[PDB]
């Protein structure tokens, strides 16, 4: 439906050009490595990875971070604003310690993803746009995560938790807020995109290097 | 309101060519000034120039 | 008995992605155990023309979803150099709902993709390869980087790749959550630090591409099969499938099936056989089948009456008015609100439009509103024909093919389930006076 996030920036005491932001020296070395991956006349190509690195170091992207990236890469700030607003993995607002994203697309939706959404909502007490008052959990709806075979699937802090049932996501939230790291992947004894039972293919051992190499080679 | 005293303040004529207008003005006894027609010169447009490898024509945004 | 007429059962020895389920080490050692990176030097020293000829005679068609003949496309970039460098861009965005094949290829045997990048670059005379992986695939991209590091240390790529005397680099670039960035020109724009907005053609990427240099955008599945095709030859690959539908394919079966999975099968396998063999059959029996989307959200849905004999290739599915696309099967049983699923797909396309061109930017949102009203039933039956005309206007008038992928699902829904929409509007009218 509606987006809910505005694409106009208004200065705030918590988000203004004079908000403190700066890369760490290690991040500066990483930026150098990122920039050295492109032809010498095209350094604007590094806008996306450097912006992502700024987000990874800071957690989100204040306007000061965008201005810093624009200054580092000698790119006009409007281009960095364009990139930051176009791509949905960029957080122009603070988020929780764990960003819970649940796919609501048709393949995921067919296999009861509403159960996962309601389980998360009931366990955390927040809706699909809000944040936990502890400021450690955030819940949103995403499109398709490319893991349709395992459904419903939830991605948290760049990790995939698949083959979910309400109990599975509930215990995932419990052990995440308990300071533990839940095992990413499915939770049905499947651990891949294989059939749930039988292994209907690739049962014979794979063969060696020169199995069917043609002649004259 | 806006008042006028000259009767020709609204008169505008239309002609196919400059020569016809000149002939009309001359036969009616009016002195005239002629301005030669201005045409936009043809331009060389290239959509691929937007993404040039070494030129300054490359565009930062679309 | 030449010219096979019944396909759909190939055994493990004829499969390319032998580590599809990640049961063997993906570290270089497993790839070498499985025959990966074998005799790559001899293939590289055969020249680009030989590789292009093998790819042409193999009849391989683009696995991205368009089915463009790969040999001609890769030979488009076979011109003498004019000073600008040449690049190969491997597409790994994988934004189509229902598709998971590229994820498994990248995570479970990335050395196949690396060697495909090498052989494709040699064939296309490309200086380096850029792999644009989906930003959400962080672990997959990290595994790809580990494989790339192993290849660099082993001398398989970089300066003097193998012993061919050929210099080639591979770079991995991550996106940030944009489905439109899977389109080749939008992907190129995203690599160059701009918004993921497609550019018009002509020019084609073979003439003015990434950084304004000649480049070719190819799906990761298309790239990852070229080394084995070179090793086993064009003919071995061209034997499978029908004529002009050669080779094998990865299939994703999701939705209302007992055991959703991803398998490798010969191309022209019938849909029913694939569903009841690899996916364990439709949930509740084959008689509980309502509709199947054969190739992802952009392909029109077909009713159960067509899934009894239809084959899984480009030509047969085109004759069925539904297309093959990415071979992502979404199964919907008789308990499925068929209007709700199509409305959700249209909402996805409304959230994924880049906004550049008028028909997509406005008409996809218009269709989304109309379909949201259709789900409840507020509309009148004339609005069905109105929606058909709106989809017709959008299709073929947009910069890229996302307008097509938005218009086609509603066209299929109106084609095959018009009585459902009509009766839903009737029920709403009789309920709300
Ligand atoms: N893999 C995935 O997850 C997704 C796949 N798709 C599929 O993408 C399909 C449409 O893709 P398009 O690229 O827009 O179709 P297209 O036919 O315009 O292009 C297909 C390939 O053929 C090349 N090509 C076509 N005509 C050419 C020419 N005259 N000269 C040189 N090269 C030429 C193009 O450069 C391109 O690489 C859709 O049918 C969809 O199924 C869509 C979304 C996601
Ligand atoms: C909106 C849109 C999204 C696309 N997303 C992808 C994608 O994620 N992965 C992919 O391989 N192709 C995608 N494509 C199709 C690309 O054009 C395709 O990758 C490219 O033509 C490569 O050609 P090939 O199929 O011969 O490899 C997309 C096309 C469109 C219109
Ligand atoms: S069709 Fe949609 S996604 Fe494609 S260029 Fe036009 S507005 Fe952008
Ligand atoms: S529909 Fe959920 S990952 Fe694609």
């Amino acid at each position: 439906g509606a987006g809910g996030a505005l694409f106009v920036h208004r200065d705030t005491p918590e988000n203004n050009p004079d908000t403190p932001f700066d890369f760490t020296p290690e991040n500066y070395k990483r930026i150098e490595a990122i920039v050295k991956n492109y032809p010498e006349g095209h350094k604007a190509a590094a806008v996306l990875p450097v912006l992502d690195l700024a987000q990874r170091q800071n957690g989100w992207l204040p306007i000061s971070a965008m201005n810093k990236v624009a200054e580092i890469l000698q790119v006009p700030p409007m281009r960095v604003y364009e990139v930051a607003t176009f791509y949905t993995m960029y957080n122009r607002k603070p988020v929780g310690k764990y960003h819970i994203q649940v796919c609501t697309t048709t393949p995921c939706m067919l296999r009861n993803s509403d159960s996962i959404l309601e389980a998360i909502q009931k366990k955390l007490g927040i809706k699909v746009g809000e944040t936990t008052p502890d400021k450690l959990f955030t819940l949103i709806e995403v499109e398709c995560l490319g893991a349709c075979v395992n459904a419903p699937m939830v991605q948290i802090n760049d990790n995939y938790y698949e083959d979910l049932t309400p109990k599975d996501i509930e215990e995932i939230i419990d052990e995440l807020k308990a300071g533990k790291i839940p095992k990413p992947g499915p939770r049905s004894g499947r651990f891949s995109c294989e059939p749930a039972g039988g292994l209907t293919s690739l049962t014979e051992p794979p063969k060696g290097p020169g199995f069917g190499v043609q002649a004259g080679l | 309101w806006s008042s006028t005293a000259d009767p020709l303040s609204n008169l505008v004529l239309t002609f196919s060519t400059k020569e016809d207008a000149v002939a009309f003005a001359e036969k009616n006894g009016w002195s005239f000034d002629v301005e030669e027609r201005k045409v936009p010169k043809p331009k060389s447009k290239s959509y691929g120039a937007n993404f040039s490898w070494n030129k300054r024509t490359r565009v930062s945004t679309k | 008995a030449p010219k096979k007429t019944s396909f759909g059962s190939l055994k493990d020895e004829d499969r390319i992605f032998t580590n599809l389920y990640g049961r063997h080490d993906w570290r270089l050692k497993g790839a070498q155990s499985r025959g990966d990176w074998y005799k790559t030097k001899e293939i590289l020293l055969k020249g680009p023309d030989w590789i292009l000829g093998e790819v042409k005679t193999s009849g391989l068609r683009g696995r991205g979803g368009a089915g463009f003949p790969t040999g001609l496309k890769w030979s488009f970039m076979n011109k003498p150099s004019d000073g600008r460098p040449k690049y190969l861009v491997v597409n790994a965005d994988e934004g189509e709902p229902g598709t998971c094949k590229d994820r498994e290829i990248i995570r479970h045997d990335p050395h196949k993709l690396v060697e495909g990048c090498l052989v494709g670059g040699r064939a296309m005379g490309a200086r380096a390869a850029y792999i644009y992986i989906r930003g959400e695939f962080y672990n997959e991209a990290s595994n790809l980087q580990v494989a790339i590091r192993e290849a660099y240390e082993a001398g398989l790529i970089g300066k003097n790749a193998c012993g061919s005397g050929y210099d080639f680099d591979v770079f991995v670039v991550r996106g940030a959550g944009a489905y439109i960035c899977g389109e080749e020109t939008a992907l190129i724009e995203s690599i160059e630090g701009k918004q993921g907005k497609p550019r018009l053609k002509p020019p084609f990427p073979a003439d003015v591409g990434v950084f304004g240099c000649p480049t070719t955008v190819a799906n990761v599945e298309t790239v990852a099969v070229s080394p084995t095709i070179c090793r086993r030859g064009g003919a071995w690959f061209a034997s499978f499938g029908r004529e002009r539908n050669s080779g094998t394919k990865l299939f994703n079966i999701s939705g209302h099936v007992n055991h959703p999975c991803t398998v490798e099968e010969e191309m022209s396998v019938p849909l029913k056989e694939l569903i009841e063999k690899h996916a364990g059959g439709v949930i509740g029996g084959w008689d509980n089948l309502l509709a199947v989307i054969p190739g992802g959200s952009s392909t029109p849905l077909i009713p159960k009456s067509v899934c009894e004999t239809v084959l899984m290739d480009f030509d047969a599915l085109v004759q069925a008015q539904t297309g093959l696309g990415t071979a992502a099967v979404i199964v919907m049983d008789r308990s499925t609100d068929i209007v709700k699923a199509i409305a959700r797909l249209i909402e996805f396309y409304k959230h994924e439009s880049c906004g550049q061109c008028t028909p997509c930017r406005e008409g996809v949102d218009w269709m989304n509103k109309v379909m949201a009203r259709f789900v409840k039933g507020d509309a009148r039956p004339a609005e069905i024909d109105s929606l058909w005309e709106i989809s017709k206007q959008i299709e073929g008038h947009t910069i890229c093919a996302l307008g097509d992928g938005a218009a086609w699902p509603v066209q299929g829904l109106i084609r095959h389930f018009r009585p459902e929409l009509e009766e839903r509007m009737q029920q709403f009218a009789l309920q709300h006076q």
